[PDB]
């Protein structure tokens, strides 16, 4: 089983440095290139550069030279991205990706990791129970979520029940709030006949500000 | 650098229809081995890009026939010959042939489906929010079509302006619907001032608005 798990979400301060790390797994590590491939708005997906993970040996994109450092350890099968002189074109998700077949069209993908470059200051959010109630019913089901206000920069992942709900979940794009924070929600439609049974847990991260919270969703 | 483009920007099919996505290359993209390494990749929001199409026609592991590639020279073709609710997103090609390698655009593909009118739910602030000194309110519009509702929050039948936030859900992959979120937001002695908290929410499945509300302290 192949995977990459990259590092999460970072902000950094105009001028500054960050390394993006990318955690490889299920496959021998020196076999394939690691690439980089960046996403950010307007200017699209574009490709940064390989990493040949045997020699360290590194091929750029002209455009991202001087601006990316591409390294990797061996010894813990981790490829990693560094970007120097951050400034706020630099805000884009970072993805490491691999082509298992030996040729350059990729296959595998990393999560993603989001760098934001800005001058304003992390805050972690507040995280608030959408409690399921009369008003929130329909049809024998029951909504319910997490409001997660005032937080900066993105993202916020929210996963229910450690991953083990999916079905009838809806997290939704974020807002920029006049504060210049960040607000969103997140729902799940569930069964009302067992609310006095199952527990409703939303997982929420932060992982600019390191917030971890698991709020618990209680009825009302 | 080679400059990838695509043909249309955006589409709308009924399922079972058929879609065609071009993509152009500024300069020809044979490969040194006299391969053509073009892709087509497909991404969903909040998700890293999937392969469905590489060296023109190839389809990778799991890729439905319904998908198929051709092209030559410039001119590159993404063909569906049926369209499912799941093929919702942003399609990509890109070029491995020539260092360094570019990606096209994009082509968002939103699919066509019956009117679906909105389960509308409210959510008061939690008493947690409360003690902070502030009062949320959430409007849920949930499993819409189409993405056009209009929500309209009242306090004591007053119409409310400046005070709310919403955003939509991207297309669902599974039912083709949308979903609303939408936020009124005061301060704890405003929100006390007031009694009755309602969204009217407007939409083409609905004949007359609907409104979803509630008492404060019941």
């Amino acid at each position: 089983q192949v995977q990459l798990v990259q590092s999460g979400a970072e902000v950094k301060k105009p001028g500054a440095s960050v390394k993006v790390s990318c955690k490889a797994s299920g496959y021998t590590f020196t076999d394939y290139y690691m690439h980089w491939v960046r996403q950010a708005p307007g200017q699209g997906l574009e490709w940064m550069g390989e990493t040949n993970p045997r020699n360290g040996g590194t091929t750029y994109n002209e455009k991202f030279k001087g601006k990316a450092t591409m390294t990797r350890d061996t010894s813990t099968s981790t490829a990693y991205m560094e970007l120097s002189s951050l400034r706020s074109e630099d805000t884009a998700v970072y993805y490491c990706t691999i082509g298992t077949s030996g040729w350059d069209y990729f296959d595998y993908w990393g999560q993603g990791t989001l760098v934001t470059v800005s001058s304003a200051s992390t805050k972690g959010p507040s995280v608030f129970p959408l409690a399921p109630s009369s008003k929130s019913t329909s049809g024998g089901t029951a909504a319910l979520g997490c409001l997660v206000k005032d937080y900066f920069p993105e993202p916020v992942t929210v996963s229910w029940n450690s991953g083990a709900l999916t079905s009838g979940v809806h997290t939704f794009p974020a807002v920029l709030q006049s504060s210049g924070l960040y607000s969103l929600s997140s729902v799940v439609t569930v069964p009302s006949s067992s609310l006095g049974t199952q527990t409703y847990i939303c997982n929420v991260n932060h992982k600019p500000s390191n917030t971890k919270v698991d709020k618990k969703v209680e009825p009302k | 650098d080679i400059v990838m483009t695509q043909t249309p920007l955006s589409l709308s099919v009924t399922p079972g229809q058929p879609a065609s996505i071009s993509c152009r290359s500024s300069q020809s993209i044979v490969h040194s081995d006299g391969n053509i390494y073009l892709e087509w990749y497909l991404q969903k929001p909040g998700q890293s890009p999937k392969l469905l199409i590489y060296k023109v026609s190839y389809r990778f592991s799991g890729v439905p026939d319904r998908f198929s590639g051709s092209g030559s020279g410039t001119d590159f073709t993404l063909k569906i010959s049926r369209v499912e609710a799941e093929d919702v997103g942003v399609y990509y090609c890109f070029q491995a042939s020539h260092v360094p390698y570019t990606f096209g655009q994009g082509t968002k593909l939103e699919i066509k489906r019956t009117v679906a009118a909105p389960s509308v739910f409210i959510f008061p602030p939690s008493d947690e929010q409360l003690k902070s000194g502030t009062a949320s309110v959430v409007c849920l519009l949930n499993n819409f079509y189409p993405r056009e509702a209009k929500v309209q929050w009242k306090v004591d039948n007053a119409l409310q302006s400046g005070n709310s936030q919403e955003s939509v859900t991207e297309q669902d992959s599974k039912d083709s619907t949308y979903s609303l979120s939408s936020t009124l937001t005061l301060s704890k002695a405003d929100y006390e001032k007031h009694k009755v908290y309602a969204c009217e929410v407007t939409h083409q499945g609905l004949s007359s608005p609907v409104t979803k509300s509630f008492n404060r302290g019941e």
